[PDB]
């Protein structure tokens, strides 16, 4: 396990190609904890390792990058994950975050409420989600695909993610969704990434890299989650905080990726190849306008 | 003429022996940074911790208005560097201290413009 010096472990491709059936997740290292640097929160360590892993992918990084972060509030009313995102993203990146519960944040703008009430005019370059319903962990009923906020997230990707943009959506054994997995086949590449600090958990980030807007491969979401649980069940990941101690190359690299506005008919195989390589963002570059729907009642 | 004075209320609760505001967001960083007080990215030097700015602002944390005409916060969206020996109370530190307008260090904690 030279893995212990990585920020985390990504799901090996051979496990993606299987056709396992869904088993209960039973982690060898369940209940172990990494020892975090003195006074560092789990959410900071976890988002640091997530960003460190994302530094190894072909993310599009345009001028005036647009990032939206769902599920950003904590139980103590602050946003540690957003603070790591602000640190990671180029200076001047527009960062919007959201959560159901009130919190104070370093994001450029914050919307409070259920994510289904969030609307944006513009498209986004990177979508981060930490949303998780703890009710979902019912060990005594079958583990089926969940909707709730996952329905919103799939729609939000399809309608408001720029071509070439990327996503990282937290899942767990029971918090997952078959359509989101199927959507992973609409990116040039995808994985399930497990941070080394939280490797005793069944959580992973489903990462879609460079959105293409069409199916590149057909993915059965029920099979793929079973594949993910199988991988986790048979591949104990040693908890580790090693990567947290070397931040010298943390910032997301400014690539100045080109932004173009294009209609659906002029996205050829050549544009698709540019999208696939992290060299092109397709969206308009108007003003960023967001809103939260408010239901009025007595 | 009535206005809530939270700065004075917190300073007095600290003097009374109260537990400082917790869950300020401490960042991972090199600790080879410029050491300036409030920066766009973490800048802690070897003697400093870096925190997310909003989590260290008294007005942010208490959900109260910022004390200036248009209610601007100069911590939110930045990182604030706190001397490691005072990092148990970032909110108190930022409230009780001042930034040199020329070198950008904390006066008395790195600002050397007066020697
Ligand atoms: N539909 C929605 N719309 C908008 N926001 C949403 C929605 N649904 C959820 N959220 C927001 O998701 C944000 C993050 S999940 C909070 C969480 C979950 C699990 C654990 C945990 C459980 C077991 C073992 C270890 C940790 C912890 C914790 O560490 O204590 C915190 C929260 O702030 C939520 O309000
Ligand atoms: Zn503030
Ligand atoms: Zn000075």
């Amino acid at each position: 396990s030279s893995q212990a010096w990585q920020p985390g472990v990504a799901m090996p491709n051979l496990y993606k190609m299987q056709r396992m059936l869904l088993e209960k997740c039973d982690l060898q290292n369940y209940g172990d904890s990494a020892t975090l640097p003195k006074g560092i929160m789990m959410n900071v360590a976890k988002y640091t390792q997530l960003c460190q892993y994302l530094n190894t992918l072909t993310l599009a990084v345009p001028y005036n990058m647009r990032v939206i972060h769902f599920g950003a509030g904590s139980d103590k009313g602050v946003a540690p994950g957003t603070a790591v995102l602000r640190q990671w993203l180029p200076t001047g990146t527009l960062l919007v975050d959201s959560d159901l519960n009130d919190f104070v944040s370093d994001a450029d703008s914050t919307l409070i409420g259920d994510c289904a009430t969030v609307h944006t005019a513009n498209k986004w370059d990177l979508i981060i989600s930490d949303m998780y319903d703890p009710k979902t962990k019912n060990v005594t009923k079958e583990n089926d695909s969940k909707e709730g906020f996952f329905t919103y997230i799939c729609g939000f990707i399809q309608q408001k993610l720029a071509l070439g943009g990327s996503v990282a959506i937290k899942i767990t054994e029971h918090s997952w969704n078959a359509d989101l997995y199927k959507l992973m086949g609409h990116f040039a590449w995808w994985t399930a990434f497990v941070t080394n600090v939280n490797a005793s958990s069944s959580e992973a980030f489903l990462i879609g890299c460079n959105y293409l807007g069409k199916p590149r491969e057909q993915i059965d979401g029920y099979v793929m989650h079973a594949n993910y649980i199988f991988w986790r069940n048979t591949n104990p990941i040693q908890l580790s905080s090693y990567s947290l101690f070397d931040m010298s190359k943390f910032p997301l690299k400014l690539r100045g990726t080109a932004v173009m506005s294009l209609k659906e008919g002029q996205i050829n195989d050549m544009i698709l190849s540019l999208l696939s390589k992290g060299r092109l963002i397709i969206r308009e570059n108007n003003r960023v306008v967001i809103s939260s729907d408010v239901l009025v009642n007595n | 003429a009535f206005a809530v004075d939270a700065a004075k209320a917190y300073k007095d609760y600290l003097a009374s022996g109260g537990q400082p505001i917790t869950n300020c967001v401490k960042m991972l960083c090199t600790h080879t940074g410029t050491g300036q007080a409030i920066t766009v990215t973490p800048e802690a030097n070897m003697d400093q911790e870096s925190f997310g700015g909003a989590s260290c602002c008294l007005y942010c944390r208490c959900h109260i208005d910022h004390p200036n005409p248009k209610g601007f916060c100069d911590l939110k969206g930045k990182y604030v560097q706190i001397p490691t020996t005072c990092a148990n109370d970032p909110v108190g530190f930022t409230l009780k201290n001042t930034v040199c307008t020329v070198c950008g260090m904390w006066k008395g904690y790195g600002c050397s413009c007066d020697q």
